[PDB]
């Protein structure tokens, strides 16, 4: 099990062997839960080709970059931006601590980079349960691989 | 089945022998077969619409422009390029747009999407010179194929677009009415297929509307903000380009930080004593000037240029005729831009104007209509109803006006003026202008008194002075 | 209704999030309408009460209204903040220490009482908030919140602490009848 697995047939992949099925729990309505898509409005709004989103500076300081800081100001609440690896973290968020001058968001959010420690996870955590936008899960980014994933 | 369909060229004509019996026209006119004007294959939705079909058996198979490069439109001219994929030729052919907004990106995009193998109208040497400049993104291997194609020389694949031409017809070497037979058409002459038109307004004037007349021209799109000169003959550009695919772009759509709001107002005056004696005895062309001229208007004028001038906004003040510009603006002591007048100058009385707090107020002549960089302000006058277009005067407002500093957001903060002297052949223009104006989406009043002109110093202060300048203007 | 008397004091957020379009005209006029309705609501449903109103904006606490029995001041205050408008960051401890002062005087069968109508997500105030609402409880003063679109942590559990009363308001319709439910009086 996994919660989820619905379309059932990767695990029979996996095993090369053909389990019994069976779903064992009454699910809710969807409408207490909404999944989003995010890749522009206009037609001018260009920047996301992602030929080479390692190296898309403009596709970075664009929808990636202001759609985060439109969302994030708007939407007030404590709100988690995973990311795909340290490096575009880094490019994304100037924070206080900028890889470049040239880097596109300014607004207040916490960090979860690598050397992580146990006790210092939680500082960030007891920081994004008690109030504002930012703590660990809060407004702040994390590795969606990284350890942020074992929640609270 | 048309699997066979032959389809020619006589002098101007498409005779069509052993036909499919096609809709929409007259049958054996004068043999068994049908006949056409060339112009009229510009109507695919006919056939269309009956479910009938053609082939192009004429074809030349050689190579075509790629431009695989995009760049970022305005919000309605990227839905304007989005509506055009959606409709193709069989219900397109024309965009209007301003003078001042992205007109030369709309052409250099309209070919890259397009992409076929280009001819490109313009009025000017320096509108090529701007679209060089646009065009610089999808040039090829940046500066080593873009060439002119004009008068003096021709070479290269493209250029300020693809190549280049100009509408004249004055000899053997003018661009595009000279060379109307050799190349174009992919269908019949069948070299290249697209025609851009930038200024369109241009080509459906008696003699230039043979250009596009005496070809099948596969497909077409115009460029334009003046549309039509004050007799509208625009009911022809429909057969001649095609239908108007877009008109709109109101400043409605961009007020808070973006343009202008524009407070657009007409003046009537009224006429003070002696100017309706000759008014009304004088029928020849200098009556123009005794309207113009009338000293109750040119006091409006003046009491105008002081109340923009008092709070300092940027004015520049039309006049439609050098005559008039030079009384006018000589009595004001502003400067005055017009042909006779050099770059040099011109462009340090333009410096003065935007840059310089001490240089608010210039006069200007026809010539900043096609083809012209005219400047930034807030306050546009013109002394009089003209007869160069309600349509011009609409573009004119719009490539000049721009929003006055903090008020960005508000219902007005750019002023247009129009001076009208009452019981004269002036009033006839504004029914028209009025339901032109309120049609493009413009807040547009009229101003029929000013009890503070009796409160002040300004010109004509007397019945001697009156008649200093009504003899002037009489001789 | 007569049995006891009251001690209300109304504090309101006056930060720059306030002046949104959300609620009504904006959420700053919105709520000081209602809450003048509320008063005079209030105060007929309470003839023998006290209420004294106090604004958090620009990252401090200002008194609106000192602690009276007259509602009329607090309809006039009410009205004379809506022109002056909301900008910056709340001040809630402070606002609870002013109030705590007001209401540690009170005698044994009064309420002590806080509603807080916020609209923010934390407050600016460096002091340990934890100690302030440990010595709400033991003090008998009871703080409740209207939020506006928000469940922040540390002011749900500062409402739950001191006695049980933190609301959510989504519509002008649902802030009428949070307020209306406040009117009602304590057992007695």
């Amino acid at each position: 099990t996994s919660g989820t697995l619905s379309p059932l047939d990767i695990y029979p992949k996996i095993l090369d062997f053909h389990p019994v099925t069976m779903a064992t729990f009454t699910m809710t309505l969807a409408r207490v839960c909404l999944c989003p898509m995010i890749i522009g409005r206009g037609n001018d709004q260009v920047a996301i080709s992602s030929k080479f989103e390692t190296r898309e500076d403009i596709a970075v300081i664009r929808n990636y970059g202001n759609l985060l800081l439109e969302m994030s100001a708007v939407v007030p609440d404590g709100i988690v931006a995973f990311f795909t690896s340290y490096q575009y973290m880094e490019s994304t968020v100037a924070s206080w601590y900028e890889q470049g001058i040239l880097e596109n968001i300014q607004r207040n959010k916490l960090l979860f980079i690598e050397t992580q420690d146990g006790a210092e996870t939680s500082v960030a955590l007891e920081k994004y349960q008690e109030a504002c936008e930012n703590g660990r899960g809060a407004i702040l980014l994390s590795v969606a691989r990284g350890k942020v994933s074992e929640g609270i | 089945i048309p699997m066979d369909l032959f389809d020619f060229y006589e002098q101007m004509d498409k005779d069509e022998e052993e036909e499919e019996e096609t809709q929409t026209v007259s049958f054996e006119v004068k043999q068994e077969m049908i006949e056409e004007l060339q112009k009229r294959c510009i109507h695919l939705e006919y056939p269309l619409l009956a479910e009938y079909d053609f082939r192009n058996d004429s074809v030349n198979p050689d190579i075509n422009i790629d431009l695989k490069p995009t760049a970022v439109l305005r919000p309605y001219q990227e839905k304007s390029l989005r509506k055009m994929f959606g409709n193709g030729r069989a219900r397109s052919g024309v965009i209007v747009l301003p003078c001042g907004a992205g007109k030369s990106l709309v052409g250099v995009t309209a070919a890259c999407t397009v992409r076929k193998r280009c001819l490109v109208l313009g009025n000017s040497a320096v509108s090529v010179e701007q679209w060089k400049a646009q065009f610089k993104m999808w040039s090829t291997i940046d500066d080593s194929q873009i060439c002119r194609f004009t008068s003096d020389a021709k070479d290269k694949p493209i250029g300020c677009s693809v190549a280049i031409s100009t509408y004249s017809m004055l000899g053997h070497t003018t661009k595009r009415s000279w060379e109307a037979e050799r190349v174009m058409e992919w269908l019949k002459t069948q070299e290249w297929g697209l025609m851009i038109l930038d200024e369109v307004h241009t080509i459906p004037a008696k003699m230039f509307r043979r250009v596009l007349t005496i070809v099948q021209a596969h497909c077409k799109l115009g460029l334009t903000a003046t549309l039509v000169r004050e007799d509208d003959k625009i009911v022809d550009l429909n057969f001649l380009i095609g239908p108007k695919l877009y008109e709109a772009n109101w400043m409605e759509l961009q007020n808070n930080g973006y343009i202008a709001k524009v407070q657009c107002a007409e003046v009537w005056c009224p006429m003070s004593p002696e100017f309706y004696r000759e008014y009304v005895a004088i029928k020849t062309k200098k009556r123009i000037l005794l309207y113009t001229m009338n000293p109750n208007k040119f006091r409006a004028c003046q009491f105008l240029i002081k109340f923009h001038e008092r709070r300092n906004d940027k004015i520049i003040v039309f006049a439609d005729n050098v005559f008039a510009l030079k009384e006018y603006a000589i009595r004001l002591n502003k400067p005055y831009i017009y042909g006779p007048t050099s770059q040099g100058e011109r462009m340090q009385i333009l410096q003065n104007f935007k840059h310089n707090p001490k240089i608010n107020t210039i006069f200007i002549s026809k010539v900043g209509d096609t083809s012209f960089d005219l400047p930034e302000a807030n306050v546009l006058i013109q002394i009089s109803s003209h007869g160069g277009s309600r349509r011009q005067e609409a573009q004119r407002l719009g490539r000049v006006l721009r929003a006055k500093k903090g008020m960005v957001a508000e219902e007005y903060n750019a002023f247009f003026y129009s001076l009208v002297s009452q019981d004269t052949q002036e009033m006839a223009y504004s029914t028209k202008r009025q339901r032109f104006l309120v049609d493009q989406g413009y807040s547009f009043k009229v101003i029929t008194k000013l009890a503070g002109m009796e409160e002040e110093d300004l010109a004509f202060s007397t019945k001697e002075e009156q008649q200093q300048l009504l003899q002037k203007v009489l001789a | 209704r007569l049995g006891m008397m009251r001690h209300l004091y109304v504090v309101v957020d006056g930060s720059r999030t306030m002046e949104d379009q959300d609620l009504k005209p904006n959420r700053l006029t919105c709520t000081l309408k209602l809450l003048e309705y509320f008063v005079e609501e209030y105060f007929d449903q309470n003839p023998i009460s006290q209420i004294g109103i106090i604004v958090t904006k620009s990252k401090r606490a200002e008194k609106l209204t000192e602690l009276s029995g007259n509602p009329r001041k607090h309809i006039t205050s009410l009205k004379k903040a809506v022109d002056m408008t909301c900008h910056g960051e709340p001040s809630l401890y402070n606002s609870l220490s002013i109030a705590m002062q007001t209401l540690k005087h009170m005698p044994g069968h009064t309420s002590r009482e806080v509603l807080i109508i916020f609209s923010s997500l934390t407050t600016c105030d460096p002091s340990n908030i934890y100690d302030l609402i440990k010595t709400l409880k033991a003090a008998k003063i009871r703080v409740s919140v209207i939020g506006l679109s928000a469940e922040v942590r540390v002011c749900t559990v500062l409402a739950r602490e001191t006695g049980g009363t933190y609301h959510v308001i989504l519509d002008e319709s649902h802030y009428k009848e949070l307020l209306t439910h406040h009117v009602s009086p304590p057992p007695a």
